[PDB]
RNA sequence: GACUUUUAAUC
RNA sequence: AAAA
RNA sequence: GGCUAAUCCCCCAUGUGGACCCGCCCCUUGGGGUGUGUCCAAAGGGCUUUGCCCGCUUCCGGAUGGGCCCGCGUCCCAUCAGCUAGUUGGUGGGGUAAUGGCCCACCAAGGCGACGACGGGUAGCCGGUCUGAGAGGAUGGCCGGCCACAGGGGCACUGAGACACGGGCCCCACUCCUACGGGAGGCAGCAGUUAGGAAUCUUCCGCAAUGGGCGCAAGCCUGACGGAGCGACGCCGCUUGGAGGAAGAAGCCCUUCGGGGUGUAAACUCCUGAACCCGGGACGAAACCCCCGACGAGGGGACUGACGGUACCGGGGUAAUAGCGCCGGCCAACUCCGUGCCAGCAGCCGCGGUAAUACGGAGGGCGCGAGCGUUACCCGGAUUCACUGGGCGUAAAGGGCGUGUAGGCGGCCUGGGGCGUCCCAUGUGAAAGACCACGGCUCAACCGUGGGGGAGCGUGGGAUACGCUCAGGCUAGACG
């Protein structure tokens, strides 16, 4: 662009855009169970993926993933997102945050702890 | 809470002698005496060539592991020694020098730096006259180094003091081991320190 | 300093008021180049003296009314529309951007 | 028309360089002789004089090149590397004094005409006066 | 009414206060007009009380009242002594 | 509840009656003056504009006019008292203007 | 269950 | 037919 | 309805002076002087009572604070292009401390816009903050300056000052009282409740200090403030030991009931002594006030701390929290068992289909450590909106071609101006912050003192090469 191009028009500034709309640009947001549905991995995987629709607090409804070995979620439970999405699933774009409300830690877990909120078990 | 685990472990892993024990990191048994190979499972194994990131990785932790300092402390005194003029490689070192738990020990009034900061934390170390409890204290050029007056009676001290009769005390400092004093002359040029790191791969660590 | 600032007569159509064309010209703040860029101001003339395409000085005033705060110090050089003909025709083009298409 | 001659006769003593030409013609006015004058005293060229072609004022501009070379493309190393308008018509671009640059650590030049004359960053330091940056040459 | 009062700068437990000209109206630590001094109540050095006499008089010349402590301050540096 | 200062209303309120009372009867002499000399009759006339006069100046003694206000005041009248009187009544008292 | 390296499909 |  | 005081209200007087009108001047917008005529003052109180204190009146000036005006700068959408009637200007009037369509009557037909008017979206602005080599980008919580608001809307009164958060009036919504006529309210003050939310604290102590209001003063008021409290939310300091010294109860240690190293690490010996106990125990506070001196300068004396019996000093004294993430590559750290495209992992590339350094466990290892990790958001890397610093034959990108308006750009010589441009001096750039030096708390964080730079803009003076402008000339561009 000629420098009286540049002057005219100038230079667009890129915006950036969200792909987490957990609204208010919030860390988390509370929700509540509709379905807990199965799905079936993409691209190259295979497997029963456990998903769960949630009904947002800000107004929205998206599905969530469930990680951890096995859950506890019915379709009425309170649960807390927490924005990352799912390689292999397109659409689900939010994670429940394991060990808050309604959704239980995850028994038997002895190493990435903090994640999927499971208590020190004692050693005795 | 400075570590605080098995030591002969590090001088291992850095697959240098690193003197964290002042005594028997002498007598054939520092551990990298017939045995210089890293700790655990696969110490022995073959090793395959480090990338320029771990080279640069080991040599920080080398240097920093000699002190006893914490990452979060040792990148503040480079971050210092990074803002003031003068090559930051030296400077850093000055600076890492000038830590109280340091000097105590270059003076030998302790063996190692971990005793040296152990007799700073329970004020048997004092500085021109008022005792310093502070192991991060910088000592400044002029200081004087005594010991606790009610602590110059302790067996731990004597032994040290005495073992210092006779024993050189590097060009930057000097003492008298009489009174138990000691002088912080000036900050120790690069020269004046024999240390097995190469400090410009320290400062490449943190460029990164 | 009162500021002081020098123009073309642009039109007497008011009474005891002109309009003064000021041209203003500088460096532009990231790309360098100097524009230049004008504004037209309303000046106080108490005995409708100046004439279209006079150059005149124009001072800060005391308001005179909404939208008018200056007063002709002097003129210049008299004559010269050229100026005052750039801004007509800058004028009439406006006639034409818009739903359809005037003059050239 | 020629939309900028300063850049022109630059850019003619760029190509004819390349080529390695020995003389080089570039239509005269007052400012390139300035800056000629300059160019010749820094020892960027062989010098230069006033000529005329077909009825109308040149300049003769004599163009310098380093020695011969070894190995394959024996072509002289070039005396003047580098040499680009700065300031140009469509992006004017004036200096402080205190703004003047220093072409490649000293080994080159830049050319700024001031209200003293036309003048390397040199001599515009010495005397202390900047104004509109021309050129630039190393 | 225009001021000469102590403006407190320290922190916690390290009170440092600035001696200083300003509109009886501002906030204790607010904008004020001149400084003419400081001062540190726990005298940590052998400088904790320094003063403009020049200045402290100018503003006592044209109106400006102190405090009992400014005041108090303004004394110690002998700012009405005549003798 | 009750903060006692509910006096600075009270208190309002009779210096607003106050103020009141003063500024009218400066507007009414005001009027009569102009009057009487949008007529001619110079001598009354100056008589009632010097009433005027005092009115404001004392008005402007305590809080009610006040300033600068004041003063346009007395301006205005003896302007137009003065400029009305340009109808031959040739100011007799000339009590207030200074002809 | 069988085939395939697993699986779909196929018996 | 899908994955490698 | 009746009585009454004053520093409450009014009248007469004196007029230093001041205000207004008209001239018998200088200045230059309404500044200053002058003269005639009008016009305008005051409050008393206390004593150590014939003096002194507090206060009153008019005027000139200082200081401080503030109103108003102007140049320049200040986000996104042109799928917003035309907008405007008090609207632009004028005369007269009103209004105000004051200019002004600020408001009004009358006359005029103007004013604004592509250099983006009008409309729509978003948003308090700044010192600064974060980031970046820089240019720049993002941001504006804490602290400091300015603005705006005080349940939503409108209005004015009183004042030096408000159109007034804890003043007034009306309308509206809501709460409360109600003998249903009618009334009381406004935490965006401190604290606290409740609701919303992923989420944000004590219905604390004190007026001792600093500051403020009133008072001659004693002193009263001060949820401003000075402190303590709760929360690893942040930053800094510190501890869980130091020096010696290589063995393994019912041990998860390759469990259809299939046993690798950890590591001087432990044990254990000797030493110091976090907690904790006893004793002492602070700066922050010397003024106001009283006495001498003249209520002055100066000197003398006394009262007074929430924090807190806290910091700090001395004495005694116990070996006494460790966790969290990661180990396929990017990226520092590898093996066994379980599982078998399942269960699951995953920042990107990808991993799991019976021998998985990628899943879950275990041993081992790496990283950091009272923290560690996750999610969200900003700058960086990203020369990936490219001014510095990019591109368009085939990667995304030349308009289907022309004509042409605005605009951008402009050959050679001389001269005037000096707008751009450059230079010198000078003013402005509050403080805090940032940088450097020194200093106070044992260090540091933190804080104190001092120092230095700075574009932009104003003023005065100067330069004239280039750009510009005016004037003249040229013929190499263009046209004939
Ligand atoms: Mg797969
Ligand atoms: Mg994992
Ligand atoms: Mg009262
Ligand atoms: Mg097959
Ligand atoms: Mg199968
Ligand atoms: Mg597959
Ligand atoms: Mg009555
Ligand atoms: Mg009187
Ligand atoms: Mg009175
Ligand atoms: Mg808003
Ligand atoms: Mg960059
Ligand atoms: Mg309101
Ligand atoms: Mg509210
Ligand atoms: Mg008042
Ligand atoms: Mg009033
Ligand atoms: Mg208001
Ligand atoms: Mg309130
Ligand atoms: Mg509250
Ligand atoms: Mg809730
Ligand atoms: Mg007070
Ligand atoms: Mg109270
Ligand atoms: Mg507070
Ligand atoms: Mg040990
Ligand atoms: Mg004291
Ligand atoms: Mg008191
Ligand atoms: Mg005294
Ligand atoms: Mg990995
Ligand atoms: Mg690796
Ligand atoms: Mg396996
Ligand atoms: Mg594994
Ligand atoms: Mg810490
Ligand atoms: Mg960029
Ligand atoms: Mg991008
Ligand atoms: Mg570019
Ligand atoms: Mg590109
Ligand atoms: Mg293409
Ligand atoms: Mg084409
Ligand atoms: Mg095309
Ligand atoms: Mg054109
Ligand atoms: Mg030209
Ligand atoms: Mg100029
Ligand atoms: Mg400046
Ligand atoms: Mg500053
Ligand atoms: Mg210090
Ligand atoms: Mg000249
Ligand atoms: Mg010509
Ligand atoms: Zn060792």
């Amino acid at each position: 662009p000629t420098i009286n191009q540049l002057v005219r028009k100038g230079r667009e500034k890129v915006r950036k855009k969200s792909k987490v709309p957990a609204l208010k640009g919030a860390p988390f947001r509370r929700g509540v169970c509709t379905v807990v549905r199965t799905v079936t991995p993409k691209k190259p995987n295979s497997a029963l993926r456990k998903v769960a629709k949630v009904r947002l607090t800000s107004g929205y409804e998206v599905t969530a993933y469930i990680p951890g070995e096995g859950h506890n979620l019915q379709e009425h439970s309170v649960v807390l997102i927490r924005g990352g999405r799912v390689k292999d699933l397109p659409g689900v774009r939010y994670h429940i945050v394991r060990g808050v409300y309604d959704a239980a830690g995850v028994k038997d877990r002895k190493k990435s702890r903090s994640k999927y909120g499971t208590k020190k078990p004692k050693e005795a | 809470g400075r570590y605080i685990g098995p030591v002969c472990r590090l001088c291992r892993r850095e697959g240098v002698k690193l003197y964290l024990k002042g005594e028997r990191c002498y007598s054939p048994k520092c551990a990298m005496e017939r045995r210089p190979y890293p700790p655990g499972q696969h110490g022995q194994k073959r090793a395959r060539r480090p990338s320029d990131y771990a080279v640069r990785l080991r040599e920080k932790q080398k240097l920093r592991r000699i002190y006893g300092i914490s990452e979060r402390q040792f990148r503040n005194l480079f971050e210092e020694a990074s803002k003031k003029k003068g090559v930051t490689g030296s400077v850093f070192l000055g600076l890492l020098e000038s830590r109280l738990d340091n000097v105590v020990y270059r003076l030998g009034f302790a063996v190692s730096r971990r005793q040296a900061r152990q007799l700073v934390r329970h004020g048997h170390i004092t500085v021109n006259g008022r005792r310093v409890d502070l192991p991060s204290y910088r000592v400044r050029p002029g200081d004087e180094i005594a010991v606790a007056e009610k602590s110059r009676n302790l067996e731990l001290i004597r032994q040290n003091l005495e073992a210092m009769k006779g024993r050189k005390v590097g060009p930057w400092l000097s003492l008298d081991v009489e009174g138990m004093k000691g002088k912080f002359l000036r900050l120790p040029d690069r020269e004046d320190l024999a240390l097995p790191v190469n400090e410009q791969l320290v400062i490449e660590f943190y460029s990164r | 300093p009162k500021k002081v600032l020098t123009g073309v007569v642009v039109s007497d159509k008011m009474q005891k008021t002109v309009t003064v064309l000021v041209e203003r010209q500088f460096p532009h703040p990231l790309y360098g180049k100097v524009i230049k860029r004008s504004k037209k101001y309303l000046a106080h003339d108490p005995e409708e003296k100046y004439k279209l395409g006079d150059v005149v000085e124009i001072i800060e005033s005391r308001p005179i009314s909404k939208r008018k705060r200056f007063r002709v110090l002097r003129l210049v050089e008299s004559g010269r529309m050229d100026l005052v003909e750039k801004y007509l025709i800058r004028r009439q083009n406006y006639q034409s951007l818009s739903k359809r298409g005037g003059k050239a | 028309m020629l939309t900028d001659p300063i850049a022109d006769m630059l850019t003619r003593i760029r190509n004819a360089t390349r080529v390695y030409k020995e003389s080089t013609d570039v239509p005269a006015s007052r400012f390139k002789e300035e800056i000629l004058r300059i160019l010749a005293r820094e020892g960027f060229i062989k010098g230069y004089e006033r000529v005329d072609v077909d009825g109308k004022p040149y300049l003769r501009v004599y163009l310098k090149y380093g020695p011969r070379r070894q190995g394959p493309d024996p072509r002289p190393e070039q005396v003047i590397h580098h040499i680009r308008r700065i300031s140009k018509p469509g992006r004017r671009v004036y200096v402080g004094v205190k703004e003047i640059p220093r072409v490649r650590r000293g080994l080159g030049i830049a050319i700024l005409s001031t209200s003293k004359g036309v003048l390397t960053d040199r001599e515009a330091r010495k005397l202390g006066v900047g104004g509109e940056l021309i050129c630039e040459v190393w | 009414m225009v001021k000469i009062r102590l403006a407190r700068f320290g922190s916690k437990h390290n009170p440092h206060y600035r001696i200083v000209v300003t509109d009886a109206r501002r906030k204790r630590d607010g904008k004020y007009i001149e400084k003419i001094g400081y001062y540190d109540p726990r005298k940590t050095t052998p400088d904790w009380l320094k003063v403009d006499v020049e200045r402290a008089r100018y503003w006592l010349s044209v109106g400006a009242q102190p405090t009992d402590t400014a005041r108090r301050l303004l004394r110690q540096a002998g700012v009405f002594r005549q003798e | 509840r009750n903060l006692s200062a509910l006096k600075r209303h009270r208190q309002s309120l009779k210096r607003r009656l106050r103020n009141k009372a003063k500024k009218s009867a400066i507007k009414t002499l005001s009027k009569k003056a102009i009057q009487l000399a949008q007529e001619g009759k110079a001598e009354e006339a100056l008589k009632i504009m010097r009433k005027a006069e005092s009115l404001i100046d004392k008005a402007a003694k305590g809080s009610t006019l006040h300033k600068n206000a004041a003063a346009r005041r007395k301006s205005r009248l003896m302007r137009k008292v003065r400029q009305l009187l340009e109808a031959a009544g040739a100011p007799l008292i000339g009590g207030g203007l200074s002809a």
